[PDB]
Formats: structure tokens, C-alpha cells, sequence
RNA sequence: GAGUGGAGCCUGCGGCUUAAUUUGACUCAACACGGGGAAACUCACCAGGUCCAGACACAAUAAGGAUUGACAGAUUGAGAGCUC
RNA sequence: UGAGGCAAUAACAGGUCUGUGAUGCCCUUAGACGUUCUGGGCCGCACGCGCGCUACACUGACGGAGCCAGCGAGUCUAACCUUGGCCGAGAGGUCUUGGUAAUCUUGUGAAACUCCGUCGUGCUGGGGAUAGAGCAUUGUAAUUAUUGCUCUUCAACGAGGAAUUC
């Protein structure tokens, strides 16, 4: 660990980025639709946004 | 940023900028209250941090 | 095991590239980013670079 | 491509074990976190069982997602041998 | 573009010979057999693994190159 | 006479002290781009390439030039060691044969091959 | 109004030159533009040397070995078994 | 209110396959148009065109001294921003130091600029091209001179035709 604040946050919207696109492409034909990332203690958790999550 | 992909055109410039707001708030209190009100009030994008001591 | 196959990549342009795309031409490697203006403008959103100004 | 059959058996029981095989497109690497091989061995060993079935391929920003199908489970379950139903990602772990 | 050009003589690869090789080794009238060339010493040639007999050298080709005993 | 001329001075060493003084010796009274290089440096270099140049000027006809000894190395800075022996001094194609003497010392190889034929500007 | 156009260099473009002098772009809307400040890189050019990283199917060769590597030497710009 | 951001309909065979693991089609694919290594080249110079930088001095150059900004940026599984102390004419060096930063660099003690002197219109002490020699810094590498420093060398240019930018 130990990054600056600033690239800190410009790090995590790449992290942003990059996911982003690896489900876009992973789960098209899964009706994939965006993502979001929340932080806490213990986890880090990540919710797929997609119209078929039986498929998922 | 130049705007085009290549180098035609005028000589469009397009800047970006993203905002970064700090805030520290200080406290005293027990072991007990800090574990109960950090655990909790999670909000995902806000970045919380606890530290501690006088130095 | 073939000590034939490399010569310095420490700096200089061939050191780097573009996390997206291998581009080593036209990169922003500021905060620590690396990406080629190229691909920075395509991503400029999900980064959370804006346009207020 | 050409490389022992030791990294081989590194590979195939690897990727057996985990379901899921990770590898930055950067050839010239010559061992890739936790798998005690070259990287160009994994990539093209991959690249291998994938165009015959078995495991699928998938890029995106340098990196490349290797996911073993069920097909490609038979065959390493034959090339490991190990019986039938024998193992892989298929077990939901503890209670997790 | 301009294609080809060549002063000529072209590169060739390798070959491996041929030899049906490992007659070396010697049985004498029923059964005893004595070795012929010498073997390496270390560790990873467990001794199976022969020396190449040249001149001065006695080379350790497991060893894929490991190595210069003389003898 | 008796004076046989005199032999040069690199900078107040004549020509027999610097035949067996010692490169780091020689550059140490070179300046400032030579004792930087020289400085840094210093696990493997001119290698092998001072064991052919030698081994050459040995099987040398006597009486005569050593045979040429070509290498790449444009970079290479002239030291004593090194004074009356033909270099093969690589030039972008082809290499430029050249007498080490004892006036060039601590001058790099490569401004002793040129990279590039002239100009002859209209002509026909 | 402050200049450029004249001078010195800096820089791009053209032309020539060149082994190569990588290349896009040519009115405003090409020419300190391609984020283009190139020592290696970048690199696309030129003079040379390696490697396959030619998946997969079938066929062939082939456990009496299908193939791989290499010490020194010769060689090579080179401590590249490139080659011998 | 000053300044930007955004911005309909439509159009161009405008630029970009040289940003893309975006792509059709064509070419090539082992004596490679694949990749890498060595070296050179993009810098080559009779000369045309453009953007420019420094100047022709006296509202000035030089030397003391006065001494004032704002937008920035900075080092983890690393060597970034660097105060201070000595040494060094200088460039620089060296032992330390603070800062993942409104906390340390930094009050960024910037530069024009102000002030007291020197020079006195003389290509002059305006100008600093071209070159010689020595010293350092980056880097595996500095030769065709990456940059920096000292000394020396002391060009053209005495306000710029037609034209033309903002
Ligand atoms: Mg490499
Ligand atoms: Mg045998
Ligand atoms: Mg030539
Ligand atoms: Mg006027
Ligand atoms: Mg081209
Ligand atoms: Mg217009
Ligand atoms: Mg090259
Ligand atoms: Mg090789
Ligand atoms: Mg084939
Ligand atoms: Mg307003
Ligand atoms: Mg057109
Ligand atoms: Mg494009
Ligand atoms: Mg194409
Ligand atoms: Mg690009
Ligand atoms: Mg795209
Ligand atoms: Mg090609
Ligand atoms: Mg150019
Ligand atoms: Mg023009
Ligand atoms: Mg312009
Ligand atoms: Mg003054
Ligand atoms: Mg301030
Ligand atoms: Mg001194
Ligand atoms: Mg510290
Ligand atoms: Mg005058
Ligand atoms: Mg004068
Ligand atoms: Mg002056
Ligand atoms: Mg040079
Ligand atoms: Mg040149
Ligand atoms: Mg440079
Ligand atoms: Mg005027
Ligand atoms: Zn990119
Ligand atoms: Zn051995």
C-alpha cells in the first residue's frame, strides 16, 4: 500500500475502467449493462448491472 | 488533450479535470462507539479513514 | 535461457506502452495513468475525468 | 509448441485445480505469478486447448481470460486421469 | 516494394545424425557387462548420462553443456 | 645524429610510458568525457576484443600490420593498449580499415568511419 | 497598436543528397500539425545476424529413436552451437 | 456580468487502417512485410517556403542593491519533489533532512520591475553567431558534438521591398 490521494482516485477509475470493459465484453450474451464497485471493511464487492442473472 | 485521434485540423484542445474533495473530521470517544460508527455509515465512492494517536 | 532476445527497457518511449491498446506514441503518464490520448479520451468517463470547462 | 511435458503437467494440473488461468499479453516474462513456468508456455499452451474446445479465451487490456469449459474438463480429467468426477471449480467451498 | 535480391547460399538447420548409438557398452561370454566411456558426476546425471570422448575433452552433453572433466 | 626525432606526448607522457602504463593509468590523465566512461562501467567490455587485436598483432608477418580486427563498437575510446593495430570500424555497412596511432588516443572509434557519403549538391 | 516579411540561429515543409536519409498532411481548413523535443528504444528506413511465439485437422517419418540442447574450436560485430 | 463547457438539422468522397486485440477486402507469412539483436538513418546540404527565438541599444547593457505572483507537481513494495550542513569560481559534489502533501520542497524571495553606480554613442561596454580549449551532469552508450559550466573567439544585424499575421 501508500499511494497519494490524488493517484489514488485517478487509480481507482481506471480500476473502474477496466472492469467495465472486461464485462462488457465477458457477458453480451448475458445482457450485460454496467457495474459498480462499493468499498468496505472485510470485502470488496462489485455488482453486475445485467438483464439475465440466471445466465450469470 | 489535442481532440483528434491524428494531427489534422485546427488545433483543438479539449481539457479534462476530475474533482477531488478532502475532509478530516477529529473525535474522541471509546473503542466501542468508533467500531460502531465505522463499520457502518459506509458509502460506496466516499473514501472513509480512521487513524488514530497524537503523532 | 536463450541470452539472445533483449536489450535495456528501463526508460525511454519503449519502457512503456498504453494499458488499453500497446501504443507507446502519444501517452499521458501523468498521476500515473499511462494511457495513450487516444484511448484517455474513450475512457475520460469511466476514469471520472469530466468536462466542466 | 515445443516445451517438456513437466511444464506441461504444471499447466494442465494448475488450470484443472483453478477453472480460470490469468496471463498478461507480455511474452518475454519467463515465469508468471503462481504458475512455475515460462509465460509464452501458458499463453500458447492455452491458446492451444483452446482452439480444440476445452477452454475459451478472452482479452481486454492486455490480459487475457482463460475459462476451462466442461468438454475441456473431460480432458484433463483424462490427461490427469483422475477418475470421474474428479474435481475443479465445480464445488461451491465451504458455505461461501 | 522492391522484393528479392540474395548473393546467394541459403542457411541450412541441423540433423541430428542418425547412429544406432548406444552399442557402447560391452557383454562379455555370458553375461558380465562393462560400461565404455565414462559418466558424469553430478548430482542431476545420475551417473546413466555418458561423456562425449573428443580430444582433452571428456564433455557432459545432459548436462546440456554443464561442465569439463578431463582425463 | 643521435636524436631518432623524439616520440609523442599524449599530455606530458611520451610514447613508451603509455605502452606500459595501464589503460586506467592512460585515462586518468584523459579528460573529462574519458575519465566519466571509463569511471562507470566496468564488468565486461572490450573484451575478447582485446584478445583477438593482440593474438592478431602477435601472428603479424613482423614488419607489417597486424590483420584487420572488425567490431561494432563505434563507441570505443582509444587507448594505448590499443596504438598500431587496424580496426574494422563499422560504419553503418562495411568496415573501414584504420591505423591506430599514437595522436588519436581517447578519440572514439566512430569519427574515424564516416556514415555518410558527403553531399555533391546540383552536379549531374 | 505590437509585429512578421530584411539579419543570426531554432524549428517544421519543399528540393537536392543518400545504403537509408521511414511516413501522413498541401488554400482559409497542409508546413512548433500527427501530441512528431528520434543517441538505444521509439522505428515504420538502410547494412547485416537470430527466433516461431506457423493454433488446430489429417497424413508422413519414427521407440532399433520423431525431436531438443551444447562445452571448446572454427566461425561471427558479439560469451548466437547462426553455421561447421 | 468576464471567460469557457455543452450544442439540432444537414453536408465533405476533409483527416485518421500510423492510437486501438475496432474492421471488410487485398497483399505477405520462414531466404518474413512476423519479432528480436548489432550498427546507421530520420539531424544528412548549392538552395525555395512557414512557425519562431535573439537582436540592432541610452524608455539601454553591465554591476551592486531593493524585492513581489498565480495555475501546478511530486517516492511502494520505490528512488519522485527536495530544505538544511559543509566542499567546489561554476556547473556540480557530499553527509544528512521533511513530504503519498493546504502539513515538507514553497512565501516556489519568478521575471520583467524599482533604486545607486559604471559606460557615453563609437558595429560601443548594443549583439552573440561561429569556433578553440578545459570542467561536470543523464544514461549501457554522448563521435555527427543530449544538456550544463569556465575561458577565449566578437559574425550578421544601424528598424528591415513588395507584401502580410494578430
Ligand atoms: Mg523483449
Ligand atoms: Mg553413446
Ligand atoms: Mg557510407
Ligand atoms: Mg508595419
Ligand atoms: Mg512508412
Ligand atoms: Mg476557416
Ligand atoms: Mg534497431
Ligand atoms: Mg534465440
Ligand atoms: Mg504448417
Ligand atoms: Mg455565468
Ligand atoms: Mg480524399
Ligand atoms: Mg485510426
Ligand atoms: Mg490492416
Ligand atoms: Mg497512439
Ligand atoms: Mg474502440
Ligand atoms: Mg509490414
Ligand atoms: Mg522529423
Ligand atoms: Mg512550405
Ligand atoms: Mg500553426
Ligand atoms: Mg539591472
Ligand atoms: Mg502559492
Ligand atoms: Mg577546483
Ligand atoms: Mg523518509
Ligand atoms: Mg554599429
Ligand atoms: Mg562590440
Ligand atoms: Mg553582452
Ligand atoms: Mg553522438
Ligand atoms: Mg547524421
Ligand atoms: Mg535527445
Ligand atoms: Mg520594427
Ligand atoms: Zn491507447
Ligand atoms: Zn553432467
Amino acid at each position: 500500500a501508500l499511494i497519494s490521494k490524488k493517484r489514488k482516485l485517478v487509480a481507482d477509475g481506471v480500476f473502474y475502467a477496466e472492469l467495465n470493459e472486461f464485462f462488457t465484453r465477458e457477458l453480451a450474451e448475458e445482457g450485460y449493462s454496467g457495474v459498480e464497485v462499493r468499498v468496505t471493511p472485510t470485502k470488496t464487492e462489485v455488482i453486475i448491472r445485467a438483464t439475465r442473472t440466471q445466465d450469470v | 488533450t489535442r481532440k483528434t485521434p491524428n494531427g489534422e485540423g485546427s488545433k483543438t484542445w479539449e481539457t479534462y479535470e476530475m474533482r477531488i474533495h478532502k475532509r478530516y473530521i477529529d473525535l474522541e470517544a471509546p473503542v466501542q462507539i468508533v467500531k460502531r460508527i465505522t463499520q457502518i455509515t459506509i458509502e460506496p465512492g466516499v473514501d472513509v479513514e480512521v487513524v488514530v494517536a497524537s503523532n | 535461457e536463450n541470452v539472445w532476445f533483449s536489450h535495456p527497457r528501463r526508460y525511454g518511449k519503449g519502457s512503456r506502452q498504453c494499458r488499453v491498446c500497446s501504443s507507446h506514441t502519444g501517452l499521458i503518464r501523468k498521476y500515473g495513468l499511462n494511457i495513450c490520448r487516444q484511448c484517455f479520451r474513450e475512457k475520460a468517463n469511466d476514469i471520472g475525468f469530466n468536462k466542466f470547462r | 509448441m515445443l516445451m517438456p511435458k513437466e511444464d506441461r503437467n504444471k499447466i494442465h494440473q494448475y488450470l484443472f485445480q483453478e477453472g480460470v488461468v490469468v496471463a498478461k499479453k507480455d511474452f518475454n516474462q519467463a515465469k508468471h505469478e503462481e504458475i512455475d513456468t515460462k509465460n509464452l508456455y501458458v499463453i500458447k499452451a492455452l491458446q492451444s486447448l483452446t482452439s480444440k474446445g476445452y477452454v475459451k479465451t478472452q482479452f481486454s487490456w492486455q490480459y487475457y481470460y482463460y475459462t476451462l469449459t466442461e468438454e475441456g474438463v473431460e480432458y484433463l480429467r483424462e490427461y490427469l486421469n483422475l477418475p470421474e468426477h474428479i474435481v475443479p471449480g465445480t464445488y461451491i467451498q465451504e458455505r461461501n | 516494394k522492391k522484393v528479392y535480391t540474395t548473393p546467394k547460399k541459403i542457411k541450412h538447420k541441423h540433423k541430428k545424425v542418425k547412429l544406432a548409438v548406444l552399442s557402447y557398452y560391452k557383454v562379455d561370454a555370458e553375461g558380465k557387462v562393462t560400461k565404455l566411456r565414462r559418466e558424469c558426476s553430478n548430482p542431476t546425471c545420475g551417473a546413466g548420462v555418458f561423456l562425449a570422448n573428443h580430444k582433452d575433452r571428456l564433455y557432459c552433453g545432459k548436462c546440456h553443456s554443464v561442465y569439463k572433466v578431463n582425463a | 645524429k643521435k636524436r631518432v626525432f623524439k616520440t609523442h606526448s599524449y599530455r606530458g607522457v611520451d610514447l613508451e610510458k603509455l605502452l606500459e602504463m595501464s589503460t586506467e593509468d592512460f585515462v586518468k590523465l584523459a579528460p573529462a568525457r574519458v575519465r566519466r566512461r571509463f569511471a562507470r562501467g566496468m564488468t565486461s567490455k572490450p573484451a575478447g576484443f582485446m584478445k583477438k587485436l593482440r593474438a592478431a598483432k602477435l601472428a603479424a608477418p613482423e614488419n607489417e600490420k597486424p590483420a584487420p580486427v572488425r567490431t561494432h563498437m563505434r563507441n570505443m575510446i582509444i587507448v594505448p593498449e590499443m596504438i598500431g593495430s587496424v580496426v574494422g570500424i563499422y560504419n553503418g555497412k562495411a568496415f573501414n580499415q584504420v591505423e591506430i596511432r599514437p595522436e588519436m588516443l581517447g578519440h572514439y572509434l566512430g569519427e574515424f568511419s564516416i556514415t555518410y557519403t558527403p553531399v555533391r549538391h546540383g552536379r549531374a
